């Protein structure tokens, strides 16, 4: 008709509803993150958590991390027959 | 020369009849002055806009088209329209 705001029409919709809607998720997503790998809390230890955060921690997984619980578990029942038998 | 003198003559004093004397002319019977001189002076306005022509009809230049300065209606509906046409920017 006459001279109007195409572009100011901004106001009433911001672009991409949603791109804003994965933007505000990444807002909240990468503020509410570690700064570097920050609150690690690995080392425990007392009576059974010295075993727990040693034997049961990932740095090795091997074999023998299982196989302490069954030379342990050996050690009881050969005195447990030693008492029996 | 005789023969040019008296076509002068013969050629003038009847020119005189037919234009410079208001003689008209007593061989054709209507006179052009009153023929010619005022009704056929419209002729002239006839081949033009007669009454019109010369009196070049009043019209005067209008204004041109405007909002009517609205912008308590037209204002917002204009504001969602152009917000509704940036959903496929």
């Amino acid at each position: 008709v006459s001279t109007l705001i195409p572009p100011k029409v901004v106001s009433s919709k911001n672009i991409g509803s949603a791109p804003n809607a994965k933007r505000i998720a990444n807002v909240v997503h990468f503020y509410k993150s570690l700064p570097q790998g920050p609150a690690p809390a690995i080392k425990a230890n007392t009576r059974l958590a010295r075993y727990k955060a040693k034997y049961f921690d990932g740095d090795n997984a091997s074999g023998k991390p299982l196989w302490h619980f069954a030379l342990g578990i050996i050690a009881f029942g050969y005195s447990m027959e030693y008492y029996f038998h | 020369q005789d023969l040019y003198l008296r076509e002068l003559k013969d050629t003038k004093l009847a020119p005189s009849t037919l234009q410079d004397a208001e003689g008209n002319v007593k061989p054709w019977n209507p006179p052009q002055k009153p023929n010619l001189p005022e009704l056929e002076l419209q002729g002239p306005e006839a081949l033009k806009a007669y009454t019109e022509q010369n009196v070049e009809t009043a019209h005067v230049a209008k204004e041109s088209e405007e909002g009517e300065s609205e912008p308590i209606e037209e204002d917002w509906l204009v504001l969602d329209d152009a917000e509704e046409t940036k959903e496929s920017h």
